[PDB]
């Protein structure tokens, strides 16, 4: 009736091996099964297999037989998901489930990509500077991993207007970017200060919009 | 495999109105059915299970019938918190097998996208890359398309797509597109335009500049 | 929930 709770957020190298873990926490973990369950953008939701912790049967998607191995341990009501050759393809969110319960999901990110700062570029608008009542200033943050950049506009203080456009990876490097509306009469007499900092790498960025020419 | 379709794939809706959302089974899944929802990056929570039994914590305002192949969820009337998609889960046999979900959105008035063109930064210019980006901004309903024109030719790859979720506030959506090209092809060509396609016009919206200053 | 299979 409680809860399953699984491991961490997996970075691995292609071709490598991974075990996840989903423990099961207040109920009866001899009696139910426990399936585990694949999730991506391209493919949707997937049933890789199941557990019966008290019988220790199992049965698997005919997809990932050869690929999967499911075993769980009495002792300490656990049970385990072993993804072996890894590639990009199992790249993605896996679950644990009871069917009625869920876990919070392990993200695996197959990569062979190293720690790198990102690079960050002030988006000024294009000369000639329209002459409406407000105006948009940008700022583009490229080729980062892993994943997790924060981004802020004035540092926080600036809040309303602003947009931040979930990352995506290309030439497999992350690339984010952002936008905010501010008035006329804003800037460029105040200044605008685009705050990235990537945990990471350790990387502290502060830019500033000048006006371009 | 057994066959769950479920529809619809998305619906436009306003908070207080009752909705309902279907699966269909490609054979008798003899009840044995969940019902799920997913908000943005969250796990799953179960609503109902067995095809009717409700999950201890869950709302009155979700319901569900059904038997034989056709199965159903109902909500009595919309809350902000049940925006997001919606799966149903056959597990009579295996294979499990899913839906393809169902997305829930604010229906509001049709608003045209706000588009800004940013040439490259000379930061950006100085290490051999040029990326030349466009915002389209604040728009309904989230349907839109966009092409890259470089000197009045199509442009392909190298565009890269990004699109915020349904704004809280105001309900209407944002996405970036950015060109990435080298400084050698940027400085090879001279005039670089944005074109979004959506409902609320015939003719596209357009964006430009030219890069020996417009 | 259903648990043999």
């Amino acid at each position: 009736q409680d809860q399953l709770q699984q491991s961490g957020a997996e970075l691995v190298r292609p071709g490598a091996s991974v075990k996840l873990s989903c423990k099961a926490l207040g109920y009866i973990f001899t009696d139910y099964e426990i399936h585990w369950v694949k999730q991506t953008p391209v493919h949707g939701l997937e049933w890789i297999g199941g557990i019966h912790p008290g019988s220790s049967g199992t049965a698997y998607n005919q997809k990932f037989k050869g690929k999967a191995t499911l075993t769980a341990d009495k002792s300490s009501t656990t049970a385990f998901m072993e993804l072996s050759s890894l590639t990009s393809e199992d790249s993605a969110v896996y679950y644990c489930t009871r069917k009625d319960y869920w876990g919070q999901g392990t993200l695996v990110t197959v990569s062979a990509a190293k720690t790198t700062a990102p690079s960050v570029y002030p988006l000024v608008p294009v000369c000639g500077g329209t002459t409406g009542s407000s105006v948009t200033l940008g700022c583009l943050v490229k080729g980062y991993f892993p994943e997790p950049v924060t981004l802020t506009w004035n540092s926080g203080s600036l809040s309303s207007g602003v947009h931040t456009f979930p990352a995506l990876l290309q030439s497999g490097l992350y690339t984010l970017s952002s936008s905010v509306t501010v008035t006329s009469n804003t800037w460029p007499s105040q200044t605008i200060t685009c705050n990235v900092a990537h945990p990471a790498s350790s990387t502290k960025v502060d830019k500033k919009i000048e006006p371009r020419v | 495999d057994i066959k769950m379709t479920q529809s619809p794939s998305s619906m436009y809706t306003s908070l207080g109105e009752r909705v309902t959302i279907t699966c269909k089974a490609s054979q008798d899944i003899n009840s044995f059915l969940t019902w799920f929802l997913q908000k943005p990056g969250k796990s799953p929570k179960t609503l109902i299970y067995r095809a009717n039994r409700l999950m201890i914590g869950v709302p009155s305002r979700f319901s569900g019938s059904g038997s034989g192949q056709t199965y159903s969820l109902t909500i009595s009337s919309l809350e902000y918190e049940d925006m997001g998609i919606y799966y149903c889960l056959q597990y009579d046999d295996f294979p499990l097998t899913f839906g393809a979900g169902t997305k829930l959105d604010l229906k509001r008035a049709d608003a045209a996208p706000t588009v800004s063109i940013f040439p490259p930064s000379s930061e950006q210019l100085t290490s051999g890359g040029a990326s030349v980006v466009c915002f389209l901004n604040n728009f309904y309903p989230k349907e839109i398309n966009v092409k890259w024109k470089i000197d009045g030719s199509e442009r392909q790859n190298g565009v890269l797509d990004s699109w915020t979720e349904q704004d809280s506030k105001d309900s209407t959506y944002s996405m970036s597109s950015t060109l990435t090209l080298t400084k050698d092809e940027y400085e090879r060509h001279n005039s670089y335009t944005c074109e979004a396609t959506h409902k609320t016009s015939t003719s596209p919206i357009v964006k430009s500049f030219n890069r020996n200053e417009c | 929930l259903k648990g043999p299979l």
